[PDB]
């Protein structure tokens, strides 16, 4: 019935944003409500954040 | 690369009470390097006068 058929392969990247729902694995469920800059970020007498 | 320039300010007045001032526009943490600035050096940091001590008499 249908000679030629043509599936096409599209690509699109889908990245991190506020509103995605990540967890862990012990059960630690949540979503991002807003990914803040690193420079609101609690760092230790170190300086990494 | 291009930076931005502050303007605009709204100077909200109500007699001696407060003012409340409305700048745009700021950054990705520029309204904290602003704010937390003028907090801390209100705070231990600017000059003043007040009573130091009171002595009655007896």
């Amino acid at each position: 019935g249908v000679l030629k058929i043509v599936k096409v392969y599209l690509a699109v990247k889908r990245r991190i944003q506020p509103g995605d729902k990540m967890a862990g694995r012990h059960g630690n469920k949540g979503v991002i409500s807003k990914i803040n800059p690193i420079e609101d970020m609690p760092y230790d007498e170190n300086g990494t954040p | 690369t291009e930076f931005l320039k502050p303007r605009l300010v709204d100077i909200e007045q109500v007699s001696s009470t407060h003012a409340k001032v409305t700048l745009e526009p700021l950054e990705r943490g520029f309204g904290h390097t602003l704010g937390n600035a003028l907090r801390r050096i209100l705070l231990s940091s600017m000059p003043g006068c007040a009573v130091t001590e009171v002595e009655i008499d007896g």
